[PDB]
Parts: structure tokens; sequence; C-alpha cells
């Protein structure tokens, strides 16, 4: 039902910034916090950073300070401002959004590759 | 009453169970606890939230880190919360066995024992590592200790322990503090021991206590250790000898041994947390000698057997179609805590099938029929 666009991703060198934007199809009414999670190197995918319709953010510990999540939320696109960036945060960064019955949608992943 | 001695060593993931539910019956506009109750999992980092509405819940508490007899971890969490019949509720966990984080949504519709947990996580770069110390006396916390923490205290977690004065809290402490220094040179011990590298995260547990029958007197001890979720060294029942698991614990073994470390842990097991034990069911017997039976009822799917509201957790629910026990096509969820110091339970499995309740609590055991 809910289909998420993804844009932004690449190639950045070290100290650049990146600008990821995701733009949810659909009803405004259908989704709620939307964010993103990144690909770690093993199975799992950590949290990056998400924000709630009313504009409630939550950032990973190893992004804070240099990361920023922003909600234009007429559209329920959600940007990340991706600052100072390091190799070690090259990954997948999945968005993601809950609708207000807690199910969860998750786009394809854009690259992200730091020099 | 922890142990006054801390010897040093020589010398597989799970995945979590999740359960979604609540403290008591749901009931719009009457104040309830909604719990998210994570268990069976290894290694013990891993992220809960409690959902609302597809929205993070802000102040969210959670037990302190415990685990079982085969070393995996459990945790609580919970919050207060006023359902009404908009609003929906789920548990979202992440965890290294996961490729994403998994969401359980909230249907709205004798004997006694000690027992001693500590766990000790290296946070290579992070700093040093984390360390969590609880005590339990049968199912209900009483002490704590996070490394973490601001207090650098050993903590209350129990009414009946508030009696005790600034000797007993500085001497829990100042034992604590050694149990976690030594841990951390088991960890840094063990990883050169297993060859591994500086920069991963590792774990060490060790579990020690008591138990005494209804008489008040012993019945068997335990301290065994644990790495990486993997069974090191331990104890043997007659408090003598010890089980070592690979060639590693083998070292720890003889060194113990020397060291005649077996006969000072058989004094305290058999002695000292015998005395204290019994001291514990004395100051809290209102809370821990009583009994609360299981409030039972069953529901007919389009059969589940349920059990709430009872203390201790070790209870029974078994399924009989026609007096047989039908332990395949049987689902059996794990007990939990309620917060606030009971537990449920609930079993699945139409006339002829009948759930079978077995608690200390009840006089005799119940049957329940459609």
């Amino acid at each position: 039902e809910v289909k998420l666009v993804e844009s932004g991703g690449g190639l950045v060198q070290p100290g650049g910034s990146l600008r990821l934007s995701c733009a949810a199809s659909g009803s405004i009414f259908s989704i709620n916090t939307m964010g993103w999670y990144r690909q770690t190197p093993g199975k799992q995918r950590d949290l990056v950073a998400d924000i709630s319709s009313g504009g409630s953010t939550k950032y990973g510990d190893s992004v804070k300070g240099r990361f920023t999540i922003s909600r234009d939320n007429t559209k329920n696109t959600v940007y990340l401002q991706m600052n100072s960036l390091k190799p070690e945060d090259t990954a997948v960064y999945y968005c993601y959004g809950l609708s207000y019955s807690n199910d969860d949608y998750w786009g394809q992943g854009t690259q992200v590759t730091v020099s | 009453y922890m142990l006054d001695l801390q010897p040093e060593t020589g010398c597989i993931q799970r995945t979590p169970k999740i359960q979604v539910y609540s403290r008591h019956p749901a009931e719009n506009g009457k104040s309830n606890f909604l719990n998210c109750y994570v268990s069976g999992f290894h290694p013990s980092d891993i992220e809960v939230d409690l959902l609302k509405n597809g929205e993070r819940i802000e102040k969210v508490e959670h037990s302190d880190l415990s685990f079982s007899k085969d070393w995996s971890f459990y945790l609580l969490y919970y919050t207060e919360f006023t359902p009404t019949e908009k609003d929906e509720y789920a548990c979202r966990v992440n965890h290294v066995t996961l490729s994403q984080p998994k969401i359980v949504k909230w249907d709205r519709d004798g004997s006694h024992s000690m027992r001693y947990f500590f766990t000790s996580v290296s946070r290579p770069g992070r700093g040093e590592p984390r360390f969590i110390a609880v005590g339990y006396v049968d199912d209900t916390q009483f002490v704590r200790f996070d490394s973490d923490a601001a207090s650098q205290r050993m903590e209350p977690r129990a009414p009946w322990i508030e009696q005790e004065g600034p000797e007993y809290w500085d001497g829990e402490t100042r034992k604590v503090k050694a149990h976690s220094q030594t841990l951390r040179v088991d960890l840094g011990t063990l990883r050169g021991c297993y060859n591994q590298s500086e920069a991963g995260s590792h774990t060490v547990q060790r579990m020690y206590g008591c138990d005494v029958g209804s008489d008040w007197r012993f019945l068997r001890g335990y301290h065994q250790y644990a790495y990486d979720g993997k069974d090191y060294i331990a104890l043997k029942e007659d408090l003598r000898s010890w089980t070592a698991a690979d060639m590693a614990a083998q070292t720890t073994k003889h060194k113990w041994e020397a060291a005649h470390v077996a006969e000072q842990l058989r004094a305290y097991l058999e002695g000292t947390c015998v005395e204290w034990l019994r001291r514990y069911l004395e100051n809290g017997k209102e809370t821990l000698q009583r009994t609360d039976a299981p409030k039972t009822h069953m529901t007919h799917h389009a059969l589940r057997c349920w059990a709430l509201s009872f203390y201790p957790a070790e209870i029974t629910l078994t399924w009989q179609r026609d007096g047989e026990d039908q332990t395949q096509d049987t689902e059996l969820v794990e007990t939990r805590p309620a917060g606030d110091g009971t537990f449920q339970k609930w079993a699945a499995v139409e006339q002829r099938y009948t759930c079978h309740v077995q608690h200390e609590g009840l006089p005799k055991p119940l049957t329940l029929r459609w």
C-alpha cells in the first residue's frame, strides 16, 4: 500500500555531507514516524535518526551532533542532513515509516560511501 | 548478603522471544501499565521501544539485566498508560540476531532460594565494561548494582531490605565493586586465552546462590561461570569439585583447586547464604511468604487457558485430549512478570479437551473445560 521513495545517496569525501530524502506515498494519515536505519557490517541494521509527525526526534549515538533529521509535514517527506561524514558511515541507509497502527514499511535503501 | 570472595580465572547467539501485554486487564479510562517482556536472548545488547500510534513513547523504564539458568538474558520494559478506544500500542525490538527491528503489537482484546546474578560486558574504546549485579529471593529482586549509574552503591529494590543499616550497604557496595573489578580482569584474561581481537565485545556471567526446603534448611548450592553465553566452569552439587567445559577452564580449575576456592564457597553456600536467606524471609514475610493463587479463565478461538496474578512464578499448565496429555499441537507461552510482583501465563491447544492448572497457592489442581 505505502511506497517510500528514497534519494540523495552516493559517494562523498571524508568531512563532506549528503542530504537523504524519503517521501511516503498514499494518504497523509497513513504514516506517522519516519526515519532511517543503516546496514551494519553483519546482519543487523542500526538506528540513524527518525522523527514523528509532531516533530519528536531520536538519534543513534554514533551520529548525534552530526546528523539532523527534519520533516516537511505537508507531504510526509523527511530529510536527513548528514554532516562530517566518515568512512565508518559507509552503509546502505534504509528509510522506514510507521503507520498509526504500528505497521512498519521499509524502502529499498540508498548506498552511502565515504572515501 | 553477597560472597566476599572473587577468585580470578586463569586459563552462540540467541534471538529474543517477545511478549507485549498489560499489567492488568485493559479497561478504557483506567490507568494501567504496558509491558514488553524480552527473554532468551544473547548477547545482552538490545534496543527496545514502546510504540503508541506509530510513535515512540518517551518515558519508558526497564528492569535490571538478569539471566536464566541457560545464561540467556531477560528484560521487562514498561510504562504507565491509560488505554483508550483509538490508541494502538506495540513493542519494537532490535538485536544482533535480527536483520531488521521486529514489531509485536499489543492485542487489547514450599522451598525458597537466594540468587545473585552478575553480568559484565566489555566495551573496547567506549570505556570500562558495563557491570550489572542483581540479587533475588525466589522471584523477587531486592538489590542491584549498575556501573553506569550515578550512586555507585548497591541499591534496594524491595521494601524489606531498606531496613538494613549503613554497615550492610557499605559491605555489599564493597563486595560488589570487587566483583566488577575481578570480572573486568577476567574479560581481558579470557580474551587472550581464546585468541580474540581487542575490538570485539564479550560477556562474562557469574551466578551463585542456595536453596532451602520448607524447613529453611540447606538443600543445594550453585556457583557457575559463563563466557559469551557458554558454560565455562561450575561448582558441582557436592560443593567440592569443579566441572570445566574446555581446555581454558581446566587451568582455572587447577588454580582454584590449589587455592581451595571450593572450601570457601561451600562455607558460604551452606552457612552464610542460608543464614541471610532466613533473615530476608523473616523481614519480608508479608511479601516473600505470601501465596497468590492464579485467577484463571479460558477463551475459544474462531482453546487458550489463562492464568494471571499468581506468585510464585512456578506453575504448570497442561492440555489433555480425553485425559491423554496432548503435548503436540500445544503452544505454551513463557511465564512473564506483570510488573507488580505477580506473574502471568497462558497455554493453547472442543469438549474433549481440558486444561490442568498446578500451583502452590491452589488447594487442589484445577480443571477447565469449554
